[PDB]
């Protein structure tokens, strides 16, 4: 079963390998995945933040939810405007549903998204090969006006299109430093304000439990010895390699990856037709292409003594 | 194309764990203790050392292979069929005939 | 690793996959977790991009190739010999040519 | 056509051109107005 | 980035021009491998910066 309720799911923290500063950073929009398999140039990305929903998981589609950089830590939301993509130049946006995004780029070398104004202003920059395609066998820089249709595939803007799913589980314990605390040679922990954190320690022998206000540990005289992070969480996200695991990494649900990639029509070019000149057996012909087209032959005997060349100039 | 999976990692935090088998395809496995990782809250573990970590990985096939794919077919004994025009007289006649 | 039929199974959903894609997993060297590892090309994409000509431009006799099902069209080739039965309600007798 | 000289003329006001540049006029595939067309490369150009 | 050039501008007010000089900058890698971008995972070899 594939779930449509982003209630029930989170965004979460990635590691991002460069970031706005050129190092590498902990970052709300980690770029998971990206593909580029689509016949005019589209690629989708896959993202750490989730798109096109508000704080509360319910659907508005001028909105994006990520993860806050303070301990205290809920779900933040913010405009889509701010959300920007880029290869060498700026993409434009074709859509956007939870964490993946569809965007019509530029060639280049990398892939990069950012948040473009506010105090989440960063990057995210993996590297990725992106170059020009083409359907047929011309050459052509934009689509002609005339020419024929011919078989192509394309990801489909639409977001109620499905190209796979991912896998959803519950989220591993991620303790903070800040829930921790020493006073002359004893180990607290301060819990956020009115919440419950989940202990563990080893201070001689191994104890754990759940408090709400600050408790002393026992035993303690370093607060390295401990750890401390919150209870009562179960907000599914994704099987990420830069989270730590529950205990039961099960599959608790599935989520829907969009903008599948469906069999259309694309025009593509015509070229100018060559003029034959017929010697005795044999011909030749005269070809003219600003880019490069393919010229195959082939001879209709036992042997096709077959040839294939791309041709440019006159 | 395939698509390579690496789950969330697995750490115990003052113990030892173990590769298991499994029946995906290309699973790899590997345990590596004196580990103390961090993430953006801070340490993970309150064990300084003997702190393992699991890694995992394997593979699928990619969203979009339902496009981009190819089959491997081996082929046997080819058969001709053929479809002939005949007329004799006045009349024409169709029909196909191994 | 590294060749066509790198990653094999009988359907798309299939669910028992095989595949050999020589993956190594490295010892992580930062302090934040991290699952290194290194790993073979995709043969597939390898194939791609040296799968040569197809065989639409390369078949001999003019065979036009088309697939579902895989056939070879309007190949000329050979000679074929064809007895036919022709009804006796076709034939005239010279008394009336 | 695609030749040096392949547009010639006494003088370059004059009204009378001679060219062969091996123009060719296509069917309008599309719904909207368009004159469709194929044409040989300058002859000049290549030259040049 | 990598370029030909390098501009230096005032971008607002009555001051507002540039300076550009041919200067040809490359991309730079350290060591027997190419990268785009500094990896996660790697070695710490020997090199020289500018200090901030």
């Amino acid at each position: 079963s594939i779930t449509d309720d982003f209630t029930l799911t989170s965004p979460y923290l990635g590691f991002c390998p460069y970031c706005r500063h050129s190092t590498p950073c902990f970052s709300p929009i980690k770029i998971e995945n990206v593909w580029d398999e689509s016949d005019d140039g589209s690629i989708r990305i896959q993202v750490s933040a989730q798109f096109g929903y508000n704080q509360a998981g319910t659907a508005d589609v001028t909105k994006f939810r990520y993860m806050s950089f303070d301990h205290d830590h809920d779900i933040k939301e913010d405009s889509m405007e701010k959300i920007a993509i880029s290869t060498s130049g700026p993409c434009r946006r074709l859509g956007h549903k939870g964490y993946f995004l569809l965007a019509q780029c530029p060639p280049g070398d990398s892939v990069t998204v950012s948040i473009t104004s506010g105090a989440s202003e960063n990057s995210c920059t993996v590297e990725k090969k992106i170059r020009r395609k083409f359907v047929g066998r011309e050459e052509y820089l934009f689509p002609p006006v005339h020419g024929k249709l011919v078989k192509c595939h394309v990801y489909d803007h639409l977001k109620e299109t499905s190209a796979g799913y991912i896998t959803m589980h519950r989220p591993g314990p991620h303790a903070y430093k800040s829930y921790l605390e020493e006073a002359s040679g004893e180990v607290y922990i301060k819990p956020p304000s009115g919440k419950n954190v989940t202990y563990e320690c080893k201070c001689g022998d191994y104890s754990t439990g759940i408090v709400s206000t600050r408790t002393k540990m026992n035993g303690c005289t370093k607060a390295k010895q401990c750890i401390a992070y919150k209870s009562d969480q179960t907000k599914w996200v994704f099987n990420s390699p830069d989270l730590i695991r529950h205990t039961d990494h099960s599959v608790q649900g599935k989520l829907h990856i969009p903008f599948r990639l469906t069999p259309t029509v694309c025009p593509v070019p015509l070229a100018h037709t060559p003029t034959v000149t017929k010697w005795f057996k044999g011909i030749t012909l005269h070809l003219t292409a600003m880019r490069p087209t393919l010229l195959t032959t082939r001879k209709l005997g036992l042997r096709a003594d077959a040839t294939a060349e791309w041709i440019t100039g006159s | 194309k395939f698509h390579t999976v690496i789950p969330s990692p697995q750490v115990k935090c003052c113990g030892s764990l173990e590769c298991k088998a499994s029946s995906k395809a290309d699973y790899t496995c590997r345990v590596f203790g004196g580990v103390y990782p961090f993430m953006w809250g801070g340490a993970q573990c309150f064990c300084d050392s003997e702190n393992t970590q699991l890694s995992e990985a394997y593979v699928e096939f990619a969203p979009d292979c339902t496009i981009d794919h190819a089959v491997a077919l081996k082929v046997h004994t080819a058969a001709l069929k053929v479809g002939l025009r005949i007329v004799y007289g006045n009349t024409t006649a169709h029909l196909d005939t191994f | 690793p590294g060749a066509f039929g790198d990653i094999q199974a009988s359907s798309l959903d299939a669910t028992d996959i095989v595949a050999r894609t020589d993956i190594r997993l490295l010892k992580p060297s930062v302090k934040n977790i991290h699952v290194p590892y290194t790993q073979a090309v995709s043969g597939y994409e390898m194939w791609k991009n040296n799968s040569g000509r197809p065989l639409q431009e390369t078949a001999p006799f003019g065979c036009k190739i088309e697939v579902e099902p895989l056939r070879a069209s309007n190949c000329a080739y050979g000679h074929i010999p064809i007895s036919i039965d022709i009804p006796d309600a076709a034939f005239v007798r010279s008394s009336e040519s």
